[PDB]
RNA sequence: CUAAGGGUCGGGUACGAUCAACUUA
RNA sequence: UCUUAAGGUAGCCAAAUGCCUCGUCAUCUAAUUAGUGACGCGCAUGAAUGGAUUAACGAGAUUCCCACUGUCCCUAUCUAC
RNA sequence: UAUCUGGUUGAUCCUGCCAGUAGUCAUAUGCUUGUCUCAAAGAUUAAGCCAUGCAUGUCUAAGUAUAAGCAAUUUAUACAGUGAAACUGCGAAUGGCUCAUUAAAUCAGUUAUCGUUUAUUUGAUAGUUCCUUUACUACAUGGUAUAACUGUGGUAAUUCUAGAGCUAAUACAUGCUUAAAAUCUCGACCCUUUGGAAGAGAUGUAUUUAUUAGAUAAAAAAUCAAUGUCUUCGGACUCUUUGAUGAUUCAUAAUAACUUUUCGAAUCGCAUGGCCUUGUGCUGGCGAUGGUUCAUUCAAAUUUCUGCCCUAUCAACUUUCGAUGGUAGGAUAGUGGCCUACCAUGGUUUCAACGGGUAACGGGGAAUAAGGGUUCGAUUCCGGAGAGGGAGCCUGAGAAACGGCUACC
RNA sequence: GUCGGAUUUCCAACGGGGCCUUUCCUUCUGGCUAACCUUGAGCUUGGCGAACCAGGACUUUUACUUUGAAAAAAUUAGAGUGUUCAAAGCAGGCGUAUUGCUCGAAUAUAUUAGCAUGGAAUAAUAGAAUAGGAC
RNA sequence: ACCCACUCGGCACCUUACGAGAAAUCAAAGUCUUUGGGUUCUGGGGGGAGUAUGGUCGCAAGGCUGAAACUUAAAGGAAUU
RNA sequence: CGCCCGUCGCUAGUACCGAUUGAAUGGCUUAGUGAGGCCUCAGGAUCUGCUUAGAGAAGGGGGCAACUCCAUCUCAGAGCGGAGAAUUUGGACAAACUUGGUCAUUUAGAGGAACUAAAAGUCGUAACAAGGUUUCCGUAGGUGAACCUGCGGAAGGAUCAUU
RNA sequence: GACCCUUAAC
């Protein structure tokens, strides 16, 4: 089947190599998951040594982290808007590692309200006590809050859905968000 | 498979077959000692070759070399034990001068001849 | 060596987080390591901006195994150079030697400036590309 | 080979087992166990060839099947359990006790140790780590894992076990001027008394050792087993005390003290 | 659907909206 | 040996030049007065009355093959005038 | 055992071959049925084709037997002996054979894995599992398609097969019981004056972020809008916790979380000892088999550091479609153009690349030797490859297995 | 005077080591205080350092040393051994006649790249030349 | 411009001469079995044969590179008579 | 009266050129066609609650006009709590063809042109002596054959030599 | 001046 050996590759001098052995099991490859969105479907793959591996197709939700806030929550994925490897992955809405995606932004927004509770723009007693201590920290970044009006957060996914069966990621932040915003809104 | 059983030759044929001086001496040797073959002389000269080769390599090494101090003494004790070279030497001398006549003089065919129980090498 | 973010993907050191909440001088904290074996981490690597995941100092490769020196015969690949290792091979029959060379392609971090003619030290790393197993860790040019 | 080998030809077994060329074509493959393949002595070749308590592997299995032999206190009812260096094995018939030790020439000698001596064994710590839950542990040369070691002990030290529990009763550090055993290399079986260790940052630390006869030699660090301080070793040494007599003086000692 | 390929300015000592046509892949 | 001013050289050929002739051998075919290759005492080849060759070119002679087909086996049918 | 000798001339000295000579774990063959030990043996041609018969099966005190199998009951009226089958488990990936392919490719010296392990062995290690949750309540312990076996079967035929009724589940939503203590998160009691309660939960292991983490060479002082687990609004500002490597984002913590239940023993044998208000009720001892994780062992995969015969009658080679490098992803057990999305012509080459040949598997070695060498090495050991030729794959820890399967030739 | 037998001082090439001769084998952290006229009986109750020590990016670059941490076994060379000898094999040997004990299974770069406080003789594109040099 | 004496460089010049060589002979053809200053090219019995299935240069003539089958006991060098 | 060269003729052998587009065999196509596995989009034979007031053939508190978490063998549009064979319904590994390229003396061929040998053959006599024109080299032309001739060169010459 | 040749037959 799909092989990972170097024996079929031309040598560094350019010489074509003669066949030395048949394809071996330990040097095999497999077909990609090509993970899509919707109605989660993960097929188990048996690998070397037992060692089950979960191949995600058509995944719905994912656990995404807000690094500057130290929080992560389960959240469905709207779709991928940018992929460095190939633009067809964006068009097909394929979920592979490092894909830029938009997430629901709602569990973060509702956590932001129940953790900081500050007013965008211009309560219990134990709530207000924790509110005061957590003040002077609810002004993270305009480029992030502007995404909360539309209810969608730009994010990277850092897990490998075809390997672990999971779509996990983090919200785009800081200079990284400005880099991809520049490419996303580029003419 | 089981480990191979090693084997080695014991005799060596002379380079030039029809040597009048060598042919006469070897058949002269067989008569005086009652040997049945020339191979019985070839092996003794082959055995002597391994001995002269051993002492020659040892003697190229310097005096008080641990190799010849151990290997030379061992060769002396083995050769003295079998009586080929004289026992009143301690100088690693006779080994390179050992002649063919010395080895087959110590064979039992002639050993029982001169011990008086045989009366002839052929009778022995 | 002109732009860090000249790529389609954002270039960064993995798991090295600069919190946008905090705001101090030298904001973008850069991770580096000592390669060991007495090699000195260049100043260009400590306060450089390049990312180079294959850099021996600011990347995720570790130097271990053979350490070699050679003369740079090529610099026309991006972050990769070819060094020439000239040696003498003994032919016992003639009791003398013949000149032999091997080209080894090694990775050169933007922490170093390398041109053809320099003498570099390379340390073995895990396979970095199809042909590369070595990383430049020292350059004999000023 | 598509998978692990299970046979071991003769001429491919380790030389120190003292096996002959003929009378069979398979040498006893030591199973997986505390000691490596090459640096181990199978119980089959010990009980049979070392002592002649048995004439063949069938009859060693008869010896084994009745739980008479036990190494480190545990029975080991199998033909090819790899008993290795410094392992203590016991034959409860007449209370015969054995410590698998190296002789001068690099082979596993046969000891006779007492009961209080057979209680303890010496293990060289191969590495020091902490496992799950922050619990520290040390891996010995025979694959034992001992949780909660003394924090003072590092790699290349020697801990002594009690073989009735898994704890470390005592230990000895690695430094200059400590009695050591050579386990491997061409200096196998020589007792060393460390004088210096040169590092070579990046691989194969070398140690210089001189025995009682003022003969110095160098061996890799992985071949050094510390066994005590100056004077008293922690274990009973074999006959000859690992002094490496030369062939000339071994020839003399064989002649006089037959 | 995507990519590539152009024209027009105010300089305290690398910057942008404009605007524009059919050739390729 | 007789004879010519000289007795056709280098080449080429059953050639658009060979009568005999459908020359002989080979190849091509099931079968070839065709074609090609080759060969000789060439009716009557042959050197600017130019010889031999020759890439490219040709509504120029010719032979074969693949393709293709109503040229044919074996005709049938349709349209306009 | 550092030899040479014959042959060109009428004769001589040479050059130079031919021939002789000796060996051959080099083969064949010629000439022979009377000796001891030892021993190669369908490699060369045909990795050609195979009739037949064997070459992988497997049980303990201890996973299942009511065999309608054979057998003295009072230790065998639940079974407790032996025991054909069948299930389950393990093994069949070892072994053995052969040398076709294969020319930096195998291989050899066994560098590295800080680039990936866990039939197994050995050692260690899981008080966290009423997940419809302060018992509103089975663990003195919730079931089932089907094997054996009984039963008229079908087919010429095969180690072909559902057709009617029990077992191990370990097969499946299979599924409980062990508060602990500490920390963290949120908080249902009155005008609080640093508010302070119980209360509700979470925190075992198995899969992304971010980190006070994972530190560290040697001295005394200033300043923090929202007032330091303490004090009399100027006292101590006090060991403060920190393991390894040459080196790490290492080991291992801890914090959001995520996990479509991974595991976290409803299993088995022998032993029935003992305080008791006679109930398995308080506890029982050896063990067998465990499924997880860590280490260990046996292994596997992956590189070129250097090294390979002849050939220029092979000088240029690498040509959407990889061909050197970059970035990212996918795949993989894992690294890696291994594969997928771009520039630059990147990489190799007279120090011989790339082609061609090999009556080429590599090596340990063999024969032959004054010293240097030359030739050989199918073959007892090691490594590789293959199972008529290709290709693909299931199971399994491990195979691209062929005395496993699938397909084409 | 260290056994048919031998003692360094009236003699060997001494192979090597350290110190002076401009000569130098990088010098400084301190809990150790080392060779130094800081000293209790013919020898230390205050100090200068390698027969002792962790704290410097820096032992020009190499080839060629000697030295060996290593040719898997088998094989080869080779030690011992009463296979009857030998090829071979790794065995065996010896008793209080009757108990038991004991030696072995050594040891050796026939091709080439890592380490080596001791080796710079041999042989090169290394340093300070419009000083950018050293202390 | 000649003559003597030097000297450097050059063309050369008298011997079977220490040495070398098979000898012819050799101011190098010596310092070479007492075998090593540096370096390039070429040969390995005679013939087939400097004959291409090839390649390359040349207008051509040809140059350069360059076999095998097969067949031989010699071919050859320098002397002597 | 030695030796000795070439053409030509007869035999034999070896190799070469050569129309014939067979070198029929022997590794892959940036050509075609896709066996079979594997992944995947679907597909759905096959069965757990067999819970819905049917069912004057089961006792049911009352003085039988549908009052009870109930009935066979008939079954529920209770969504719903589930596995799952045949079925290329796309890919990827890779395979099902009178077709270009190359080759381990590697096998045909009219004819052509060499070489070698044998040979009691024909023609001359080119070379070896100044070989009767010294020989030889390179080159060009010519001629039955050796060979001759032109031009330049060599001595390996038949001259180491002239005033 | 001209001058070619020479056994298969021990």
């Amino acid at each position: 089947g799909i092989s990972r050996d170097s024996r079929h590759k031309r040598s560094a001098t350019g010489a074509k190599r003669a066949q030395f052995r048949k394809k071996r099991k330990f040097e095999l490859g497999r077909q990609p998951a090509n993970t899509k969105i919707g109605a989660k479907r993960i097929h188990s793959v048996r690998t070397r040594g037992g060692n089950k591996k979960y191949r995600a197709l058509r995944i719905e939700t994912g656990n995404f982290s807000w690094a500057s806030e130290g929080i992560s929550k389960k959240t469905r994925i709207a779709g991928v808007v940018y992929h460095p490897s190939n633009n067809e992955l964006v068009r097909t809405n394929t979920l592979t590692k490092a894909a830029i995606v938009q997430i629901d932004a709602t569990p973060f927004r509702q956590w932001f309200e129940a953790h900081y509770g500050q007013t965008l723009g211009k309560k219990s007693k134990n709530a207000e006590r924790k509110w005061a201590a957590r003040a002077a920290s609810a002004k993270i970044e305009s480029s992030v809050e502007s995404q909360f009006s539309a209810g969608r957060l730009y994010a990277c996914i850092s897990s490998r859905p075809g390997q672990s069966g999971r779509c996990d990621g983090y919200i785009l932040e800081g200079e990284e968000l400005a880099f991809y915003l520049r490419r996303l809104t580029a003419k | 498979p089981r480990a191979p059983r090693t084997y080695s030759k014991t005799y060596s044929t002379p380079k030039r077959p029809y040597e009048s001086s060598r042919l006469d001496a070897e058949l002269k040797l067989a008569g005086e000692f009652g040997l049945k073959n020339k191979k019985e002389i070839y092996r003794i000269s082959f055995q002597l070759s391994k001995i002269r080769r051993a002492a020659r390599d040892l003697l190229t090494r310097d005096e008080k070399d641990p190799k010849r101090l151990f290997e030379g003494n061992a060769l002396i004790r083995r050769l003295v034990r079998v009586g080929v070279l004289s026992e009143d030497k301690k100088k690693l001398d006779y080994v390179l001068a050992l002649k063919v006549e010395d080895f087959l003089e110590r064979r039992l065919q002639t050993q029982v001849y001169k011990l008086g129980l045989a009366k002839s090498v052929h009778h022995a | 060596e002109l732009t860090v973010q000249s790529e389609r993907a954002f270039q960064k050191q993995p798991h090295i987080f600069n919190n946008p909440k905090v705001k101090t001088s030298k904001r973008t904290k850069r991770w580096y390591k000592n390669a060991g074996l007495g090699f000195k981490t260049p100043k260009t690597a400590i306060e450089g901006s390049y990312i180079d995941k294959k850099c021996p100092f600011t990347g995720l490769v570790s130097i271990r195994g053979k350490i070699l020196t050679g003369t740079v015969v090529s610099t026309k690949m991006h972050r990769t150079i070819v060094i020439r290792r000239a040696y003498l091979h003994y032919i016992p029959k003639y009791n003398r030697y013949e000149k032999r060379h091997k080209n080894v392609p090694v990775h050169v971090s933007p922490a170093f400036r390398v041109q053809v003619g320099d003498i570099v030290t390379v340390g073995q790393c895990r396979p970095i590309s199809k042909t590369v197993r070595f990383n430049v860790v020292k350059v004999s040019a000023a | 080979a598509r998978g692990p080998k299970k046979h071991l030809k003769r001429l491919a077994a380790p030389h120190h087992w003292l096996l002959d060329k003929l009378s069979g074509c398979y040498a006893p493959r030591p199973s997986a166990g505390p000691h490596k393949l090459r640096e181990s002595l199978p119980l089959i070749v010990f009980l049979r060839n070392r002592l002649k308590y048995a004439l063949n592997g069938r009859e060693v299995k008869a010896i084994l099947m009745q739980r008479h032999v036990k190494v480190d206190g545990k029975v080991r009812t199998d033909t090819t359990y790899p008993a290795g260096f410094m392992d203590v094995i016991t034959l409860d018939a007449t209370n015969e006790n054995f410590r698998l030790v190296y002789d001068v020439k690099g082979r596993f000698a046969v000891h006779r140790i007492t009961d209080e001596e057979a209680s303890y064994k010496l293990g060289k710590v191969k590495k020091v780590q902490l496992g799950k839950k922050g619990v520290p542990y040390v891996v010995t040369h025979d694959g034992r894992t001992i949780r909660y070691p003394d924090p003072n002990i590092k790699v290349n030290d020697t801990v002594k076990i009690d073989l009735a529990s898994g704890k470390i009763t005592d230990f000895i550090k690695f430094d200059a001027g400590k009695l050591v055993y050579v386990t491997g290399g061409r200096n196998l079986g020589r007792i060393g008394t460390i004088v210096h260790k040169e590092r070579h940052d990046g691989g194969f630390d070398l140690v210089h050792i001189k025995d009682s006869l003022d003969n110095t030699f160098v061996t890799r660090l992985n071949n050094v087993f510390v066994i005590g301080e100056q004077g008293k070793p922690y274990i009973s040494l074999p006959k000859g005390k690992g002094i490496k007599l030369s062939i000339a003086e071994e020839r003399d000692r064989r002649r006089a003290q037959q």
